[PDB]
């Protein structure tokens, strides 16, 4: 199993209502988790099961998706969004990550 | 000889309009491994089990 | 939930370590723990995986065979055997903690992690 993540890198300001999507080429129904990498630090989590947010992350996250396809939206960028974004899915043991985005300042 | 009692559970959401989580399950997996109704209850004979 | 690895160099490749990591503030038998590494300029890739009681261990295609997951419950502490590095291995090692808590006698599913240590790098 290997996923895509679209766009690899995107620059957007603040406020702005970045999309970004990522394919997982195979049927996963609803087992993907979107992460944090601020670089030179540990990632952390901020979506699982692709709709949950969680409980440490600002409510200004959502996303969606179902089948092969999935989706993550930030409803407006503010000056610490700025950082690298990752999905991984557990529909197997074998678990694999995305290709990798970076959100850029604008 | 070594017989294995082997339990599955697995559940899931129904799928649908309704992304609920803190619902209860709709969709039941529960296996025995070997067994099966029709033929009866599974009883171990052998001298050792887990 | 603090994390902290240990076990990080420089070592001639062919060679053996023995990475650390050690846990504390929640119920360490509890949660499945897996190692990760992020290479320079590339992404996260999968190392190895084990259950919370120990009795099953997962690794990777690129990984399989090559080295060993132990973990010790009494410690709270994660182990990763080293053995027979590359040069392809030279990167930064992390250790994860899965979210959901399942019971010492039950083998059972993982994936969404949610907290991360601080990382260790080797090079080989
Ligand atoms: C309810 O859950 C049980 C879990 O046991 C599901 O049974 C499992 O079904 C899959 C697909 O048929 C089996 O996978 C394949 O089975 C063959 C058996 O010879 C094996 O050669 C393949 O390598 C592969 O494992 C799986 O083994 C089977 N497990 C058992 C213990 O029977 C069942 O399908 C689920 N049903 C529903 C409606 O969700
Ligand atoms: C096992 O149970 C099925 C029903 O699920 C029954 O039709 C079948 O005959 C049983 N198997 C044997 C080998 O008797």
């Amino acid at each position: 199993i290997q996923m895509t993540q679209s766009p690899s890198s995107l620059s957007a300001s603040v406020g702005d209502r970045v999309t970004i999507t990522c394919q997982a080429s195979q049927d996963i129904t609803t087992y993907l988790n979107w992460y944090q990498q601020k670089p030179g630090k540990a990632p952390k989590l901020l979506i699982y099961d692709a709709s949950n947010l969680e409980t440490g992350v600002p409510s200004r996250f959502s996303g969606s998706g179902s089948g092969t396809d999935f989706t993550l939206t930030i409803s407006s960028l503010q000056p610490e969004d700025i950082a690298t974004y990752y999905c991984q899915q557990y529909d197997n043991l074998f678990l694999t990550f995305g290709g990798g985005t970076k959100v850029e300042i604008k | 000889k070594h017989t294995f009692i082997v339990l599955y559970v697995n559940f899931e959401h129904r799928r649908g309009p309704g992304k609920c989580y803190n619902c209860r399950p709709a969709v039941i997996n529960i296996t025995l491994a070997n067994f099966n109704e029709t033929k009866g209850p599974l009883c171990v004979d052998t001298s050792h089990f887990t | 939930v603090q994390l902290v690895e240990s076990g990080g160099g420089l070592v001639q490749p062919g060679g053996s370590l023995r990475l650390s990591c050690a846990a504390s503030g929640f119920t360490f038998s509890s949660y499945a723990m897996s190692w990760v590494r992020q290479a320079p300029g590339k992404g996260l890739e999968w190392v190895s995986a084990i259950i919370g009681s120990g009795s099953n261990t997962y690794y990777a295609d690129s990984v399989k065979g090559r080295f060993t997951i132990s973990r010790d419950n009494a410690k709270n502490t994660l182990y990763l055997q080293m053995n027979s590095l590359r040069a392809e291995d030279t990167a930064v090692y992390y250790c994860a903690k899965d979210t959901t808590p399942r019971p010492l006698y039950s083998s059972g599913w993982y994936g969404s992690f949610d907290y991360w240590g601080q990382g260790t790098p080797v090079s080989v």
